[PDB]
């Protein structure tokens, strides 16, 4: 799964 | 510049994931982030990042720097297509200028200014 930065 | 993401998945798989995520989050760009070979830096557990398009490259640097538990004073360099990107560019601009045919931007990081050293 993707990590959402800021 | 090898990316484990590309070794792990064929082009068609990557492009399908890239177009899907570019449609689901249009204000964001998908970025693969991996440690460069021979780099003397901590590793990043996760390699897939959705980054806001209006984020500056420098602020993106800071976010990854905090993920690998480094301080601003630590030597840390980032590479796209074997060159260090301009700090004041936006992540949207870098993405538009450098994304591959699978719709991903690929970034490597190292403690050395030359990829692979």
């Amino acid at each position: 799964s993707w990590i959402l930065l800021n | 510049m090898k990316f484990q993401y590309k070794e792990d998945h064929p082009f068609e798989y990557r492009k399908k994931e890239g177009e899907k995520i570019r449609k689901k989050y249009p204000d964001r760009v998908p970025v693969i982030v991996e440690k460069a070979p021979k780099a003397r830096v901590p590793d990043l557990d996760k390699r897939k990042y959705l980054v806001p398009s209006d984020l500056t490259v420098g602020q993106f640097y800071f976010l990854i720097r905090k993920r690998i538990h480094l301080r601003p004073e630590d030597a840390l360099f980032f590479f796209v297509n074997n060159t260090i990107p301009p700090t004041s560019a936006t992540m949207g601009q870098l993405y538009e200028d450098n994304h591959e045919e699978d719709y991903f931007l690929y970034v490597a990081y190292s403690d050395e200014s030359v990829y692979g050293k």
